[PDB]
RNA sequence: GAGACCGAUAGCGCACAAGUAGAGUGAUCGAAAGAUGAAAAGCACUUUGAAAAGAGGGUUAAAUAGCACGUGAAAUUGUUGAAAGGGAAGCGCUUGUGACCAGACUUGCGCCCGGCGGAUCAUCCGGUGUUCUCACCGGUGCACUCCGCCGGGCUCAGGCCAG
RNA sequence: GGGACCGAGGACCGCGCUCUGCAAGGAUGCUGGCGUAAUGGUCACCAGCGACCCGUCUUGAAACACGGACCAAGGAGUCAAGGUUUUGCGCGAGUGUUUGGGUGUAAAACCCGCACGCGUAAUGAAAGUGAACGUAGGUGAGAGCUUCGGCGCAUCAUCGACCGAUCCUGAUGUAUUCGGAUGGAUUUGAGUAGGAGCGUUAAGCCUUGGACCCGAAAGAUGGUGAACAACCAUCUAGUAGCUGGUUACCGCCGAAGUUUCCCUCAGGAUAGCAGUGUCGACCUUCAGUUUUAUGAGGUAAAGCGAAUGAACUUUAAAUAUGUAAGAAGCCCUUGUUACUUAACUGAACGUGGGCAUUCGAAUGUAUCGACACUAGUGGGCCAUUUUUGGUAAGCAGAACUGGCGAUGCGGGAUGAACCGAA
RNA sequence: CCCACCCAUACCCCGCCCUCAGGGUAGAAACGAUGCCCUGAGGAGUAGGCGGCCGUGGAGGUCAGUGACGAAGCCUAGGGCGUGAGCCCGGGUCGAACGGCCUCUAGUGCAGAUCUUGGUGGUAGUAGCAAAU
């Protein structure tokens, strides 16, 4: 009932929408590799999905959801944690979401990138700021 | 314009100003063209009227579409089942006007041509022959294909 | 993308025409008359020409 | 066409895999029954249990009957032969009889795994007006 | 007792002095009009002068909320400022002059060396939850690996407009 | 060689070429400038060129005519019932719970016992009768399938079959006056020939209600005053014509101003123009065109050392204008008929052939045809040519075409009718 | 009679918008198959037909929406988006509630009606001191 649902959610409601007068569409919903609404990130219409999330602590995660998993919603996801080398990161997308859809192990890759450079970006502005004293 | 020159500029694909076509001269052909010499000039083109038409403003009729003869190609999967192949085969096709000169024609597109350069003479809707631009002009159809192309 | 003239570009002519290498290389456009001494207009054809 | 007509979400389901099998396959069998799903109710008339079975009647049995239409039963034709007919819909009476001569029932997506290209089928429509 | 009703030119004519004010000989006809502030704390007192008015001064979170009272549009009007105006103005395209206003790429990553601290590093130990193989704690240390940090050196990367 | 405008696209693929890569399916390389301002906005004004005040209404059109002192708020196709078309949905020879009952977390939701509405067999004025002789039939097309041999949906054409009714023929028989069997008809059915309906949702149209909003004189009922009959409230948001007005944007398709019929004038019904849906052909077929043949002009002309004499012709214009140019076609052979003829002499039904890889001119072809359904239209003005009549001269009437009408731009200094060009 | 020159929204080339027509796209795509990609043609428009979209009052669900550290409203010689109806932000004012999405609903959009109600002009400090006050 994969596509049922993505009828559903595509054409009624779906409460993690946020429709922008820009031309796009936005998913508001925590476990998409991008924000925007379509069928290929959409986490709810894909029985198969990835996500990669970084916690408070600072460490990032690599999240699978199955078809097998998917009538009990408290464990959907099985947590992997990512390297912190980024060459062996990127590798480890690569083993763990193998003989997935190829958009999913490349929109995961791009995830994995901005979080490590927002996270450089992250300690440059905070030694700046520092320094800075305003 | 009367409603017979009107049927005959559609017939000829006369649809705009400074259209173009080659036709073959009959009995039939050259009796349509006699009537709307009050709106079109024609004459006999040379080799070079040919060649720069087809070179530079050749476009063809694929699936009624107006695509540019950029490549041999496409000549011959649209008329190579007549034996034309190559753009010099169109070209002698259309100037020593041969057995399969009616699909060659119609596969041409309309020939949207330029205003001359240089301009017209100065009384332009009279005849030829009376001073002006309108009617047959044999090989003096080459000046203003030189200048419209 | 983009209609490219054969009379102004000569790689588009030679994709078009293999031929156009051969008819500058020989000089087919710069071929001479066929040797022979003209014979002379008949004089029948002069008074023709100016009769009246 | 461009859009079915239909608000139903499993017949655009069915346009959605007749529409790939239309583009990706020779067989005339898929356009005419694509065409046919575009149509509106009106013009998708409903075919009885007897005029199915007159159509099967000669040698053409052992065909799977293809209808994209819905099924009714005839309370007229008493017996009912073995038969297997893919359809849209089927109604409770129409359903009970094919089962109760040994046939069998099957929806058009079944049939499109069984038949894509719609081999040994005997394509049936209803009376208009 | 309620409402997928109306919200002060609406909703009953009447949210309030409403069949009131008022008109007509009479039968009858019949309006307009809600909102200070949380609380009157509704401006004591000084000082012009004849007033439904000011200047000080005070109350209040606020008086440009002062019983002309929440918010306070437009038409229309005064003052100040700028520009223009030889028998119409207004308007379209395109400059130019002056006045006022805004502010263009968020403006960065990667290598090398040395030190320091961490770990997802040790076939290190104990514990917890779990999808039962994945996570999270605590204590060990730095042989290796990987992250940061500090101090140097180096690299390329970039937004717009020109020639 | 000199100059201008432009740089669309974004891994590779293709065609090539002068092959250690190129100018070959669309601009790169190098250098500089830019933050107390690069670059913009708004206002006021100057300058060059442009440029009638909106709406309504009449008309072929302008010109009149009606409305507009200004601003804010209000303000005009609505709701019911009954029909009808189409889209979606549920069930389907059935469908519809909601009169009512049971029930409840209480006007909600949930459940249904009996009837009832519409449909599921028709016809005839009626008595009444009542759907199979052929795989519910044959033949030919026809979507689709195919073991490539053939099966053949829906639908149509034809030949049949049956039934209701009408006009006949008149069986065993029968109460001695009752019956319709068999065999026919250039018959009729809103018939059968194997069901499609019921409920609901959305949009549109029709009818009636105040009926898109505003707008008479009248009439009537019941009162109040008293006089040149008047006033008041209600019926009453009365009605008839006739005015005025009738509320954001963009995109797509887009007219007609006409033929015919009927009858009140005040109008509808066809056909045409615009569109929607279904079915069928293959883009088949068609076309304000040319050519060929042949009419209507032998119209002009050449000759009469051809004949005869526009009315002469060997020949033959130009120029417009009717009709044909295959497979849905041709010819004849052979049979019948209800038609016709002395007669397959004609018409129709069947028979045969050839050519399907020049199937019988040219050019074009942004598909065509049938059926059903739905809006707006049904005025004219001017000019060219031809032509009928008339005047001192104007002028009046037909036919074709063209322009304007729903049309902006360049020009003719200016402009409904001119020229160019949409 | 000849040579050259001037310019229309016309003709040619290029870019961009939309519409139409054709094509491609699944052991799925690196973009909601109601999506994406490629190609060609076209673009005036009254009566009329069809579609999409913007705005308004209220209703169900949603945004774990905004909000006295300031909602709504209004003003504004400011920064942006959309072809457009419109929409978002800045600055001021202001004080208590309001907004986006998807559906439902209607007493839902004004320049006219010698429109209704209210307010306010020029006429005009004019006519003239009549009536009313
Ligand atoms: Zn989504």
């Amino acid at each position: 009932s994969d596509e049922i649902v993505w009828q559903i959610i595509n054409q009624q409601f779906c409460a993690f929408k946020l429709k922008t007068t820009k031309g796009q569409n936005f998913c508001r919903n925590e476990y998409s590799v991008s924000g925007l609404c379509n069928r290929q990130s959409c986490p709810l219409a894909n029985s198969r999905y990835a996500t990669v999330r970084q916690s408070p602590k600072g460490t990032i995660y690599l999240y699978i959801k199955t078809i097998e998993r998917s009538h009990m919603p408290s464990k959907w996801w099985e947590k992997i944690k990512l390297s912190q080398n980024y060459q062996k990161a990127l590798e480890q997308i690569d083993q763990r979401l193998q003989f997935f859809p190829k958009f999913l192990i490349h929109k995961c890759k791009q995830r994995l990138t901005r979080l490590v450079q927002v996270a450089i970006r992250m300690r440059r502005i905070a030694a700046e700021e520092a320094r800075l004293g305003e | 314009i009367p409603p017979k020159p009107r049927k005959i500029l559609q017939l000829l694909r006369l649809r705009q100003i400074n259209n173009g076509v080659f036709v073959k001269v009959t009995k039939a052909t050259a009796e349509m063209i006699k009537i709307v010499e009050p709106w079109v000039a024609y004459g006999y083109p040379n080799l070079k009227s040919v060649r720069e038409l087809i070179y530079k403003r050749g476009y063809g009729k694929v699936n009624g579409q107006r695509i540019p003869l950029t490549d041999n190609a496409i000549i011959e999967e649209n008329l190579g089942k007549y034996g034309i192949i190559c753009i010099e085969d169109l070209i002698h096709e259309i100037f020593t006007v041969g057995p399969n000169f009616k699909q060659a024609a119609n596969f041409l597109w309309p020939f949207k041509l330029s205003n001359p350069n240089g301009g017209f003479r100065p009384r332009k809707f009279k005849h030829f022959i009376e001073g002006g631009d309108l009617g047959n002009r044999e090989e003096h159809i080459n000046a203003l294909i030189r200048a419209m192309n | 993308v983009q209609k490219k003239n054969p009379l102004r570009n000569k790689q588009i002519m030679l994709r078009l025409n293999p031929y156009a290498s051969t008819f500058a290389k020989e000089k087919l456009g710069e071929v001479k008359a066929e040797e022979g001494k003209p014979p002379k207009v008949p004089a029948s054809f002069k008074e023709l020409l100016h009769e009246a | 066409r461009k859009a079915p007509k239909s608000d139903n979400v499993y017949l655009k389901l069915l346009v959605k895999l007749y529409r790939f099998l239309a583009r990706r396959t020779e067989a005339p069998f898929n356009k005419v029954v694509l065409r046919r799903l575009f149509m509106s109710r009106i013009n998708r008339p409903p075919v009885s249990l007897s005029r199915i079975a007159r159509n099967l009647k000669n040698g053409n049995e052992k065909k799977t009957v293809v209808v994209v239409a819905t099924v009714t039963d005839d309370n007229r034709l008493l017996q009912v032969p073995k038969m297997e007919v893919a359809a849209l819909r089927f109604t409770a009476k129409a359903r009970a009889r094919i089962e109760a001569a040994g046939g069998r029932t099957l929806t058009l997506d079944q049939l499109a795994l069984e038949k894509p290209t719609g081999a040994n089928t005997l394509l049936l429509r209803g009376p208009k007006n």
